[PDB]
DNA sequence: CGGGAAAATCTCTAGCA
DNA sequence: ACTGCTAGAGATTTTCCCG
DNA sequence: CGGGAAAATCTCTAGCA
DNA sequence: ACTGCTAGAGATTTTCCCG
C-alpha cells in the first residue's frame, strides 16, 4: 500500500536551483511535494527547494532505460 | 534603517537615498518622496 | 585620524575619490575610507552584481509581442518546458491578446501569465479574459526584459527558426506556424534531453501523478512529530533524517532527537 | 533479475501486460517486454478528427483526439483550403498529429490541405465527431451570452469542454486525458527505440551460441537465448555489434 | 544506418532538427547526425563563444571620439596603464584628430594608435600625422567596438566621473578635463594599487630601465647552448631550467640533456 | 580545407561558406567569392 | 657585475594572460624581455609569454615596503 | 638584516644616501632611511614655470618641468584668464602639477587661474623659462615650413623638443628624464607613506621600554632603541599602537 | 594550534552606443 | 593578416593576531 | 589496472530590442 | 510586495570498453 506510493513519489526526478546560482542542478530524488516546497534528495544530501525553483519530471527516456 | 540609491526607469541619472521596506530576492521595494516603487536588485545598492 | 580624516572628506568633496585613493593619500584604515565615500550621495552610482530568478511554477507562461516584417508576432512560452505558442495578429490590441489567452487557456492548464507592462497586456478586456478563465496577471517591473527572459530569449529562437524555414512559405504566418512546429517537436535538448512537446508532456502528467500520489501519502501517513516542540505534521522518514512541517515552515531535522507519534 | 521467473508465471497465469510486470517486479521494461511476446497465445493517440460545423452563419471548425475527447476549434472566415491548411498546421506544431480523418469534403481534399500534411508528415484518411458536434453546440448556447462576438464563445467553450467538464472510470477532464495519453506514447516510443537500439548486438556467454541482448546493467546482462531468459555476470559474457 | 540515415537528410531538409533529434528519431550515432547537421548551410548560425584579447604593449594607445551635451569629446587612453588623455573638439574632423594626435604623441611616447574605421581617424591628415611622428596606425575590423574595449570602457569611467562634478563647471570642457584629472590621479586600484597617472609612470619607466638591463646582459652575458641542436643563444639559466632562442624560437628546456659553451 | 560561416558587417544574415586562409586569435582571414575579408572568431563558424 | 644586473632585471613584477584566459594572473618574476616575448617565472614555473600579453612593472609601493 | 652594521659603517665612512645602501646590502628603505638621519653631520619634481611667448602675432602659452626641461605648450587664442585656466587645468591633469611660477602678469592673477589652482590643489607663487623660450623658438623656426598653421608647427617643436633632442650626464630627452624624476617621487611618496604607518607603533622586546619600529618582516622584527637598531624574533617582540 | 577580524581574492554586472 | 574591458559591489577564502 | 574513444559535463556568448 | 534565459560551439573531465 503505502510503501508502493512512497517508492512511486521517490522515481520523479527533480532539477532546481539555489537563490543565488544561475545553473540548474542535476536530477534529485523529490520526496516531498508540497503547495510551496517540494523535499529532495541530491547526493545523500536533503534540501528544501521552493515550488518556483524547481522542475519535476519523471524522463520517460529513462524509466524505459532501466 | 538603510538607505537605498536606485536607478528606476529608462532613465541613467541614479536617485536615492530611499527607505528599505521589503528586500526580496531579484527585487526591492522602497519609498522616495512619499511615491513607492519596485527597483530590481541589478538598479539598487543598500547602504 | 581626526586629521586625516577632515582632509578627506575635503578632497572627496572635490574630486570623489575612492576609497583607496583616500586610504592611500590620507592613511586612514579601508572602512573609514569606505565609509567616507558610502556617506557621499554621488558615489552611490552602480548595482549589485547579481541577476534574479524568474518563476518557473508548472501554471507560469510568459507572452510577449514581437515584430517581424511589419507584423504583429504575439507569442507564448511554457516557462517550466520551453513549449511555445504563436500567431501572427493585424494589431497589438487588448481584443486579439484576450483572443489568444483565452485560446491558450483552453488548451492548456494556464494558471498565471507573466508579461510586461505593454498596452495589449495591461488592457481592461485581458483582465477580463482573465478573470473568467482564472488566471493571474504577474506584470514586471518596468522596463525590465530580464522579468521576462524565458519569452524574450523564445522570440530569438522563434525568429532564427523562421528565417531557416522562410523560404518553404508565402506567407509569414505559415512560416510562424512551421517554426512553432520545429521548436515544439524537432529540436531536442535540455533537462531531460527531450523537445520542448515532450516536455510540457512531461510536467503536467508528472504535476497530477505527484499531487494524486501525495495526496494518497498524506491520506495514509498521518503522524505527529516530536523533536528538541509542538506535534508537527510528519512529512517524511528515512535515511537518519526525518522531514517536517511545523506550523508551516518546513525544516529538516536528524533521527536523533526526534520521536514520531 | 531475480523476478523474471515470477513474471513468467504471473504472465503463464493471468496474461499481464509488460507494464504491470515492471511495475509490480522491478524489471527493467525490456526484459517485461520480452516475457509478453514470447506467448503466441497472448496476442490511436496521434488520430484526430477533422469536421466542419455551421452555426449563426460562421464556419467552426473542429478537431477531436478520439482517444481522449479533446476538442481543438476555432471560427474560421471561409470554408477554403488556405484555412483549413492553416488550422491543420497549427494543430500539428501544438501536439502530436500522426493521422487526421476527415469527410471528403471540398476543402479537406484540396492541394493545399494536402500540401500541409505532407509537410507535417501526417497521414491522411478520407461518429464521434458528431457527438463531439452536439456537445460543443451545447456548450456554446449555454454560454453565448457571456461573449458578444462567436468566436470568443466557442473559445471559451472549448475552455469549458476541455478543463471544466469530467467524467469517465476515474473522474478525468479530456486535458488530463489528453496528457497521460501523449505521455503513454512517449513512454512507447521511447521503449520501442531502445529496444531497437538493442536487437543488432549478439551476445557470446560462459563460448556458447549467440543470444539476443536485453538489458545491459551495472552488475548484470540479461540474454534471451532459445525462448529462455537467463542472468549471467558482465565478466562471463562478451557483446559484439552484427 | 543506410536507411536511418536517408530519412534523417529528407527530415532535416524540412525542419532542420538539431543533432539530437535526428539521433532519437532515426537511432543514429551522434557523430552522424552532427555531421547530417554541419553539412547544412542553413543550420550555421552561430559563431564560438570565445572573446579575443586586445594588444596592451606599451606603446599601444587606442581612440575614440565621444558625444556628450551636443559636443565632440576625443579620447584616449593608454593601454598598459590606463591612464586617458581627453579633449572637447568642435568637430570630428581629421585636422583637430590629427592635432589631438600630436599633441598626444609630443607629450608621451606613443608608438601605435588604435582606432574604429571613423572617418576622422581614416582620414588622410591622421596619416599624414602618424607618418611625421613614427606612429603606426591599427585599425580594427568594421562595426566591432570589442576591438576598442579599452577605450569604449574609458568612454564610460569619464562620463561617469563627468556627471559626479559637472556641477563644478559652467562649461563641459572645464567637466572635462577636471574628470581626466580625477580619473588619472583620485582613483587608485588595479595591477598595482596605483592610479593611472602612477602606473603609466611605472610602465614607461620599467620599459626604459628593463630595456638598458638586458642590453648590458646581453652585452656581458653570450654564451652557446647545444640541447638534445644548433647552437642555440643563450637567454636565461638558473633552478635547473634553461632558456634559449634557436632561430628566432624561443623555448624552455631543463638543465639536463644541455650544454653552456 | 575548411568552410567558414560568418557574420560580416552590421547584418544579422549569416553568409558562407568561404575559404579559411588565416586563423588568429579572436579574428580570422577569409575569401568569400574573391573577396577577401577580417571576421572575428565571435562571428564566425569553421567547420 | 653582470649578477647584480640579473637580480636587478628579476625585481620587475609582470601581470600577463593566457591566449584563451580573460583573466590577469598575479605578479610572476621577470627573467628575460625580448621586443616580441618575455620570459617569466609564475610559481617555480617557467612561462615565455608575448610583449602584447604581458604588463611589466616594479611597484613601487612594494619596493618601499620590503 | 645582517647588513645593518656594514650600512651603518659605510654610512659613517662615505655619507652614502639610504637608496645605495638598501640596493648594495639589500635592506628595507626604511632601515637604511633611518641609517641616514641618525647622523647629524649628513644633513622640485612638482615645480613647473609658466610664460607666454609672442610668436606671428598668436600667445604661445610654454610651461617647463624645470627638473626636467620637458615642455608643455600650445597656442591660445587670447592671452586671457579663462585660457590660461583652462590651460593649467590641462596640465594637472597629465602630469602631477604640485606649484607653478609665474611672472605676476594679468593672465595669470586672474581669478579663474586662481580658483583653478585651487581646486586642482597648485600652490601659486609670483631664469629657465627664458632659456626654453629660446630653444622652442628656435626649433620651431626649424620646423615652420613643415606645417601651414602655427599651432601644428608648435606642437612639432614641441614632440621634437621632448623626444628627439637627447643630451645631459647620459644621454638622455626630457622625456625620460620626467618619467624617471616622477617615478622617484612616487618612490619617495611611498616610503613616506609607510615610514607615518610604522610611526605609530611601539615595541616591547625581551620587557624592555618601549622603541620604535621600523619592519615588520617575515622571520624577524627591526627596532630602533636609544638610537641603536637592533634585530629581534617576532616571537620575542609585542608591537602595540599608541 | 584556534577562533575572529581584517585583508585579499573571486565572481559578476552595466555601459561603452 | 586580429582580438572586450573596467571598476565597483557583494561573497568567500587567506592571512594575521594574539592567546 | 591502462590507454583511447565516445559521452557527459562545463564554460561562454549573441540576441531577445 | 520580485527576479535573465536558451541553445549552440568548443574545451575538459568521466565513463566505458576491451585488453
Ligand atoms: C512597450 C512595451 C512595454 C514597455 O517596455 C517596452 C520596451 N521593450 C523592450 C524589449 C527588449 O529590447 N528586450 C531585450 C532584452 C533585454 C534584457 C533582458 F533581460 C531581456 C530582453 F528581452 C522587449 O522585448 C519588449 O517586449 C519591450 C516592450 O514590450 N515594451
Ligand atoms: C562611425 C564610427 C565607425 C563605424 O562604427 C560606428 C559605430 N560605433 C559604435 C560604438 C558602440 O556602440 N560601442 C558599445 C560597445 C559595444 C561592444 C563593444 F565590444 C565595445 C563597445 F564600446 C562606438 O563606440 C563607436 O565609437 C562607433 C563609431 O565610432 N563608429
Ligand atoms: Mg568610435
Ligand atoms: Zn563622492
Ligand atoms: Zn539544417
Amino acid at each position: 500500500e503505502l510503501q508502493k506510493q512512497i517508492t512511486k513519489i521517490q522515481n520523479f526526478r527533480v532539477y532546481y536551483r539555489d537563490s543565488r546560482d544561475p545553473v540548474w542542478k542535476g536530477p534529485a530524488k523529490l520526496l516531498w511535494k508540497g503547495e510551496g516546497a517540494v523535499v529532495i534528495q541530491d547526493n545523500s544530501d536533503i534540501k528544501v527547494v521552493p515550488r518556483r525553483k524547481a522542475k519535476i519530471i519523471r524522463d520517460y527516456g529513462k524509466q524505459m532505460a532501466g | 534603517n538603510f538607505r537605498v540609491y536606485y536607478r528606476d526607469s529608462r532613465d541613467p541619472v541614479w536617485k536615492g537615498p530611499a527607505k528599505l521596506l521589503w528586500k526580496g530576492e531579484g527585487a526591492v521595494v522602497i519609498q522616495d518622496n512619499s511615491d513607492i516603487k519596485v527597483v530590481p536588485r541589478r538598479k539598487a545598492k543598500i547602504i | 585620524f581626526l586629521d586625516g580624516i577632515d582632509k578627506a572628506q575635503e578632497e572627496h568633496e572635490k574630486y570623489h575619490s575612492n576609497w583607496r585613493a583616500m586610504a592611500s593619500d590620507f592613511n586612514l584604515p579601508p572602512v573609514v575610507a569606505k565609509e567616507i565615500v558610502a556617506s557621499c550621495d554621488k558615489c552611490q552610482l552602480k548595482g549589485e552584481a547579481m541577476h534574479g530568478q524568474v518563476d518557473c511554477s508548472p501554471g507560469i507562461w510568459q507572452l510577449d509581442c514581437t515584430h517581424l516584417e511589419g507584423k504583429v508576432i504575439l507569442v507564448a512560452v511554457h516557462v517550466a518546458s520551453g513549449y511555445i505558442e504563436a500567431e501572427v495578429i493585424p494589431a497589438e490590441t487588448g481584443q486579439e491578446t484576450a483572443y489568444f489567452l483565452l485560446k491558450l487557456a483552453g488548451r492548456w492548464p494556464v494558471k498565471t501569465v507573466h508579461t510586461d507592462n505593454g498596452s495589449n497586456f495591461t488592457s481592461t478586456t485581458v483582465k477580463a479574459a482573465c478573470w473568467w478563465a482564472g488566471i493571474k496577471q504577474k506584470f514586471g517591473i518596468p522596463y525590465n526584459p530580464q522579468s521576462q527572459g524565458v519569452i524574450e530569449s523564445m522570440n530569438k529562437e522563434l525568429k532564427k527558426i523562421i528565417g531557416q524555414v522562410r523560404d518553404q512559405a508565402e506567407h509569414l504566418k505559415t512560416a510562424v506556424q512551421m517554426a512553432v512546429f520545429i521548436h515544439n517537436f524537432k529540436r531536442k535538448g535540455g533537462i531531460g534531453g527531450y523537445s520542448a512537446g515532450e516536455r510540457i508532456v512531461d510536467i503536467i502528467a508528472t504535476d497530477i501523478q505527484t499531487k494524486e500520489l501525495q495526496k494518497q501519502i498524506t491520506k495514509i501517513q498521518n503522524f505527529r512529530v516530536y523533536y528538541r516542540k509542538g506535534p508537527a505534521k510528519l512529512l517524511w522518514k528515512g535515511e537518519g533524517a526525518v522531514v517536517i512541517q511545523d506550523n508551516s515552515d518546513i525544516k529538516v531535522v536528524p533521527r536523533r532527537k526526534a520521536k514520531i507519534i
